[PDB]
């Protein structure tokens, strides 16, 4: 039910489970999506209500900043447009 | 050719000269409308 | 004609005695007061362009020392044709 | 009675103080009460223009140190048609 | 008129003085000779606000020194139909 | 009904309806107004003997002053003008 | 038909003309004549009830100062005799 | 047009050119051409306010150094209609 | 218990907050809001007397500096039959 | 054009003229004037963003001196859906 | 849910400021729209606690630049049933 | 018919514009002649009462002072001749 | 869109390549290639406020440099209806 | 409108909250979102021109904080109508 979106950018797919796996371990989140972006760019989109995200792209955060590459953004889209939502694949 | 002159604005016959007048006398720092102040015509 | 001049005070007296002098002055159109709220106080007048500032003429130096006083004279040299409904 | 005497305050203690000195001093015609807005209250009488005089000298002199006191006494000697009508 | 002017004067020849500059300084009717009593003469004079109040102020002025003087100058502008018995 | 008149004018309507309620606590007044002047003005209008008009009036100006910012405005009408009746809502 | 009379002087016909103006505007009062005296001076003759005759007069005597070579005389008469009416078109 | 202008001079001679100016400047019909005495000549123009504002501007710009120059300049809006017999 | 206690601050934040106070911290009925004018803003609760006491204590304490602050707060405990139509 | 503009001034000269700016400066449609309350006067305008974005300049442009001066301005592209019972 | 967020500011400038950013936020329904009085107006906003921090958050900054600025701040986190007619 | 003649010429027609829309935005003018003098000059003519010419024009010559090249002369007249007009092409 | 974007130069050259630049900047409709005189030459295009303004843009980057120059570039947002006509 | 903003950067975090910055800054239809190869991400809008340069102006003011940031924040008012099909 959760529309806000917490989702981190990470060079690397081991900062990315990672971070992902802190998602589901700090908030109660479902991430949407895990996308490779290209080059070792990879993505993961967890969709929740607006506490629950921050807690967990917190979790996130603190979690992947030495592993692998490293942390590249956090970020923390708390209510896209509805033209948004096409772009994040639904 | 003939001196082309560069001259600007002249308001002719404006009448806005305070004089006898009576009703006029008025913009005198006061009424603040439109552009019977502003950018004075420079005659 | 169709020129808007109007003022404001800050009080009704003021203002009622400034659209005496509108209306006294010059021959324009009374066409509306309106309480803007908290004491601010306007008044329109329609009418042709030098009759309208011929009416501005009498209320700017009537209102002046009358109740809290003039608060403002500028006036309209034409309106458009929509800004009536805001009038 | 087309003399019109008007006075302003601050509140209806001062305003209905000129009221009732306006109808009991001269035996001149209220026409109206109006709250402007911010405090400023309204009392419009009609009559003739010595009686309207008296009747304001009366209300100006009785209501100011009431309440918050008069702001705005004034009296318009040959008040206009067209205000009326916006009255 | 509805309107009341009216004085008293210690000795009826400054009464009089005081009517007669009534009668000539406005457009007024008089209506009351009255002996009070004790030296107390009191004159009544009836017109507009206008009238009466300019009237009194001039036959007052022009009596303070005629003959013993005057005793009291102040005058009603629109009074009580209730005064009927004074007439 | 007495035509004498109280009313009582304050900044905010808790010192007028402490006054009205010395108006209701004093004598046989009854409150035939409580209006908004503009810009925080309370006043209140209450009816009745002219006595009664003045003892309440006597006991809202013992207890209202000292109520928040207080009383701003108070007084009494004797014999009130019949004209005055439709600015007194008619 | 107010008999009170009030008559202003002027040097020149213009402050007579926006005298007699502002005897209408001010109060609606009836002019009974114009009078050119000579040598310049120029007369206005008003009539009606003795406030608006004054309440006129006075606004007259502000507007014409200024206006022209301004007063010459101002004056209000309240009750004017029946020996003066021969002098106003017996 | 209602809207009144009106000229005083000293000698006929700027009256008249005056009023030419009056005339070419503005499409405006003057209506009195006075002699007050002494010297003093006023001349009556009837027209709309911008015109006769214009009219009467120019005719005091373009008069002042004939003859004796202006002795006044002024001009009446919306004048009372009572006014007219005076002209 | 009708014992009512009411509030007016300056701005409807913390009138709002004080009524949540109200109703958070004492066993008592929201009789309803007003909006004085001016940014002056009140609160209406009706309660038993202590309950109504204690409410408006807590309601006065998160009221004391949020936004504008309070203005007034009171208790009365036996309101009267006549107020009923003033509040 | 769902692209909204609105501006604030204290008075309404300022308010109608700037107004009347915005009318003669984009393709703008005044959907709203708001007596906001204390004074202020609100216009809302809808229109393409460009455009309400040329008008909100020049509105704010023109009462530097008209009235007593600004209080705010700046531009909506696209409100939510449901602020429309906010308009 | 029912978490009631809700900023007070000068004026309807940054009150449309404050709402778009309550908007454009998080998941908040505005569901108040009050002109206070006086110059001050409040936006009444539910959700989810969470989303009301950050839509209050982004109000508070996205309407103090603009205009005279907010002067109030609140977060309700549950408004009591009995404040149920107060929205 | 507004009789008041303003009428206004400058090097270019985009100040000349800039004159038409001023005067169409300033008071009730009606603009009857847009005609090219030749080598730049361009000259606007537009009609109606003497103070509403006179205000147009003057907003005409603001907006138009600073405008590409600019303006040469701004120019009104009150009273025309009739025998002007057919020079105007009536 | 009603807009005019519209642009003065010396040639005909600078004056094509410009509406060139119309066209490929943004919406656009060509209603004006006029001869001035003398060397000059006006572009004309109609379309919406922020699509003229791009597109005077580009006008003028490959204008004022071209050929013989630039010599005016421009942006009219509201064509009165008065003055379609004179185009 | 036909206009076409369009954005890139190293990542689609940044490409995403630009999306965002894109609805909340203007009017507009987005209908692209490219990966490009080794972390190019574009994002494709559609919209009016103004709407178009308000949209990436916001976007690239809020895409440097983030991630690696802008790279390309382009503005094109009309492509061609065979460029569409390739898009």
């Amino acid at each position: 039910m959760g529309i806000a979106l917490g989702m981190i950018e990470t060079r690397g797919l081991v900062p990315a489970i990672e971070a992902a796996d802190a998602m589901t371990k700090a908030a109660e989140v479902r991430l949407i999506g895990r996308e490779f972006v290209g080059g070792g760019y990879v993505t993961v989109l967890v969709r929740g209500e607006t506490g629950a995200v921050n807690a967990a792209v917190r979790a996130g955060a603190d979690a992947c900043e030495r592993v692998g590459d490293g942390l590249v953004a956090a970020h923390i889209i708390a209510r896209p447009h509805r033209e948004v939502e096409p772009a994040l694949g639904n | 050719y003939s001196a082309k002159n560069t001259e600007g604005v002249t308001g002719n016959r404006y009448e806005d000269s305070s004089k006898i007048t009576g009703p006029f006398d008025m913009a005198e720092d006061k009424v603040t409308g439109t552009e019977q102040f502003r950018f004075e015509p420079n005659k």
